[PDB]
């Protein structure tokens, strides 16, 4: 989920 | 706000807040002299204009890297630990850790200077990556930064010794999923009894939202030019904003805690  | 800056000093002093989670941006690196690649005027924008860079985002764009990675390796070279000192704002943070107060240091930066201020690896969440470890962009083989530092400093584009892929540091590039260390936010944020936002503009997600994953009993502190982000849309009953220059706010805060001499000596020791 947590992308840049 | 009912709570001032001294109150936040006194709680720490009395040892009420003992597990401070800190959220740092580029605000703390400015006074170290870290030149903004974007800024049409900084020290690094002039050298990268000769290079093939349409927009500044290109350097941390993965596709664009494969056409021309030298502006990244020209950046990296300019950043590779040795060029720049840390300032007060890091040594303050390191002193939290020395005083057994820092739970975790979440950082946007890529300049490496938190570790330079002598914080351990474990206390950090280098959210946009690090110039410590490498990983081949074909075979994924991991390498020490030293390996691929020899190549950057010499004007060679590093290539995997086995598979010949271009070996890339573990900087996060636009699109890439954040380090597995980020997954710590899950445990640290609801396990925090002080939120301290040091010089970050809070535009981009996720990093901002994590301001709210703390508990509503918990004070949120912000040392920065201005009131930004989810403090500026959803403030709470225990928020404080040292609104002004980051360094001077850190200099006032230090003083209201009573870490003058220990800040004075630390910084003398480390430099
Ligand atoms: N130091 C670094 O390694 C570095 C530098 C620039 C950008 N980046 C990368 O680019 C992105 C930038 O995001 P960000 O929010 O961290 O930085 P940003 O540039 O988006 O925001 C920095 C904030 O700090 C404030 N600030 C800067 N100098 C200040 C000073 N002297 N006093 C008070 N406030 C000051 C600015 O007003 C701004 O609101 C991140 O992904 C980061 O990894 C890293
Ligand atoms: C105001 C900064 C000038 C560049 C710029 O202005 C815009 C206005 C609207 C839409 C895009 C821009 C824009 C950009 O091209 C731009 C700015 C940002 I901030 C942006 O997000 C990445 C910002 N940053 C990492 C946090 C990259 C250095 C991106 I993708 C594009
Ligand atoms: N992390 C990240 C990566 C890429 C982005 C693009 C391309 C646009 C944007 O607005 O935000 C991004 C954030
Ligand atoms: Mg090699
Ligand atoms: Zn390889």
């Amino acid at each position: 989920r947590h992308k840049k | 706000g009912k709570l001032s800056l001294q109150d936040v000093a006194e709680l720490i002093r009395a040892r009420a807040c003992q597990r401070v989670v800190v959220m740092v941006g580029a605000g703390i690196s400015t006074p170290s002299g870290i030149p903004d690649f974007r800024s049409p005027g900084s020290g690094l924008y002039s050298n990268l204009q000769q290079y093939d860079l349409p927009y500044p985002e290109a350097i941390f764009e993965l596709p664009f890297f494969f056409h021309n990675p030298k502006p990244f390796f020209t950046l990296a070279k300019e950043l590779y630990p040795g060029n720049y000192k840390p300032n007060v704002t890091h040594y303050f943070l390191r002193l939290l850790h020395d005083k057994g107060l820092l739970l975790r240091l979440y950082t946007q930066n890529i300049d490496g200077l938190e570790r330079v201020s002598g914080i351990p690896a474990s206390k950090l969440v280098e959210a946009h990556g690090t110039f410590a470890s490498a990983t081949c962009t074909v075979c994924q083989r991991p390498f020490p930064g030293e390996d691929i530092r020899a190549d950057v400093m010499a004007d060679r584009v590093p290539r995997c010794p086995v598979c010949t892929g271009v070996v890339k540091p573990d900087i996060v590039f636009f699109g890439e999923p954040l380090p597995q260390r980020f997954l710590l936010h899950v445990v640290d944020f609801p396990m925090a009894d002080l939120l301290l936002i040091l010089g970050t503009s809070l535009e981009v997600e996720p990093f901002a939202s994590l301001t709210e994953a703390v508990r509503s009993s918990v004070p949120r502190l912000l040392i920065n030019r201005d009131l930004v982000g989810p403090l500026a849309w959803h403030p709470r009953s225990r928020d404080v904003a040292q609104l002004g220059d980051v360094v001077h706010g850190v200099e006032s805060l230090v003083e209201l805690l009573g870490w003058t001499e220990e800040m004075r000596d630390l910084v003398q020791r480390e430099t």
